[PDB]
């Protein structure tokens, strides 16, 4: 008779459905997310090699009094 | 003009009481199959939600550094510009 | 000696449930004084049918060939019909007494012989009747 | 007679000489402080990195059991009808 | 010595620069290990992302077993 | 009988921290032989470093679906604020014995289900009240 | 240097299903008593609070400032599930006649930082595979 237990299945379903939908996105857009610090890491190594450069070119000194 | 029973007395006791327990098995399954995949999917999702935290705030973090970044081309300039005399 | 009963079993799928049939009895039990007697049938439902399992027949006068022609209905599943037993009990009716035991049947897994074979073969054949005779006593 | 190749020494006078020895140590000493802040910057960075390594292993493995728990619930239900139809 | 003819010496400092080829050297390798992680973990996420797509089949066809058995 | 309780969480860039919201509870579990307890909220985020992140609320009379209504404060910024974990505990303050233990809930990025989405959704959403409910367990 | 270091060995076993966290050996402590020694023991704590069965103890070793434990510890957990943990070792100078004395302190999880986190990336990447490294303790 009391058979209403039977409605936490297609409860479970509709859930897990759902939150499978959800995995999709979280890991679409964690994908988009890395993608755009890839691009970012390819900046900083930029901007990174140029203050080498300024500091190799800047620590070449002689100009010292004995 | 075949045979009487043989061996059905006992063959149609055990055709009756698997069908009762074949049938509510199947049903039982149902319940656990339900069960185990929202233990599964869920528990998914809660490391998809601790992921994009430790990414998201990797991403803050990287920007420290390039504005980082800029902020020594400031001082690096700062002292050639100063040293000329 | 003691009767036999004539009963029509069959699992409609459309209604949901077993058909039990009373149809007739031959040669009866005298449990009277005027050598006949009142009978009536009263098929029960003992695996734990909670809510009403308990159907009777109408009584018939002083008779030796009842015709009873009853069907009833169970509302069970097919799954749940296998672990059942139906118990078909005659007795006659008296007049300010208790009724006398005229005979028994009982249809299911715990029978044997003509009684299990008539409660497989409907089980078997969903959606068909089948009747068969049986002998009644203690 | 000496010849060099800034140029002075003679008498004593303004000295604007100090400034270029102290102006480069300034340089030099942001030069150093700057390899350094560059050095925690990068390194932070790789342990952010290392830290979100363990999450997406952590979603990995735990995926691997979401599928094959598909896998075994999709054998469960088939054992549930097979022995329903050969039983019964 | 004294007022000799042609000669030179060694100030005589019987510095703090190695640090900035060592650090810059240190800073430019693990700028390389920032790829390597960045690119491994974009691997590491197609390789979920095709599997969630695998997993929706398999949730699909236990969800079509599910409601063909309960009828 | 544990019971829900209402927590709201923002990130107030202007005050420059988190604002903690305790509203009210439904359902509480009793603690006093009237049927009812005196309940109050506490609080007391994760202490990574060492000073004073305690609050707790008033004390409710007899009750056992309280209406706080009150708001609490911490300033920390919002990058340091996922490294930490809120925890929620809810006590029923006796006069002369030690106060009993009613219910607790933490919410953090090692919490799960809705005690972690909630803690998530803030860390995503600054400057916008995030209130939900949470159960309450041992 | 300072207060010393201790070597841990961390391994997960699929076949058992938890952390086997060891204590081998420490060098160096810092001695914390009148005699100029000390009598060192290390506290295993791998929970973030309310933790039923999370807090490990070694033997405590007599008068010694390089102590050898060659202990292993096991943390029953689910499979892989220590990201949102982290280990927390610590060394005291057992007092008889008042508080212990606290000597250095280690932490091995997400929240670490350097060799200590590095520590904890590879013991969760590769199972059923014992990895040892020295740690400073405190800092
Ligand atoms: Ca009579
Ligand atoms: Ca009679
Ligand atoms: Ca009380
Ligand atoms: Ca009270
Ligand atoms: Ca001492
Ligand atoms: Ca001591």
């Amino acid at each position: 008779s009391e058979f209403a237990r039977e409605n936490e299945m297609d409860e479970n379903l509709e859930q897990v459905s759902g939150i499978i939908g959800n995995l999709r996105h979280m890991a679409l857009d964690m994908g988009n997310e890395i993608d755009t610090q890839n691009r970012q890491i390819d900046r900083i190594m930029e901007k990174a090699d140029s203050n080498k450069t300024r500091i190799d070119e800047a620590n070449q000194r002689a100009t010292k009094m004995l | 003009g075949g045979q009487q029973m043989g061996r059905g007395s006992e063959f149609m006791r055990n055709e009756l009481e698997e069908m009762q327990r074949r049938a509510d098995q199947l049903a039982d399954e149902s319940l656990e199959s339900t069960r185990r995949m929202l233990q599964l999917v869920e528990e998914s999702k809660d490391a998809g939600i601790r992921t994009l935290v430790m990414l998201d705030e990797q991403g803050e973090q990287l920007d420290r550094v390039e504005e980082g970044m800029n902020h020594i081309n400031q001082d690096m300039k700062e002292a050639e510009k100063n040293l000329k005399d | 000696e003691r009767g036999k009963i004539l009963v029509s079993l069959m699992y409609s799928t459309q209604q949901g449930g077993l058909i039990v049939g009373i149809i007739r009895c031959v040669h009866l039990a005298a449990m009277d004084a005027n050598g006949y007697s009142d009978p009536f049938v009263k098929l029960w439902l003992k695996p734990d049918m909670g809510k009403k399992a308990k159907h009777k027949t109408q009584i018939k006068k002083k008779t030796l060939n009842p015709e009873f022609n009853e069907e009833f209905f169970y509302d069970i599943k097919h799954s749940d019909l296998a672990k059942k037993s139906l118990d078909i009990s005659v007795w006659d009716y008296d007049i300010g007494k208790s009724n006398d035991y005229i005979g028994g049947c009982q249809l299911g897994i715990s029978a044997k012989g003509e009684r299990l074979k008539h409660w497989y073969e409907c089980l078997k054949n969903k959606d068909k009747k089948i009747e068969r005779w049986h002998q009644l006593q203690n």
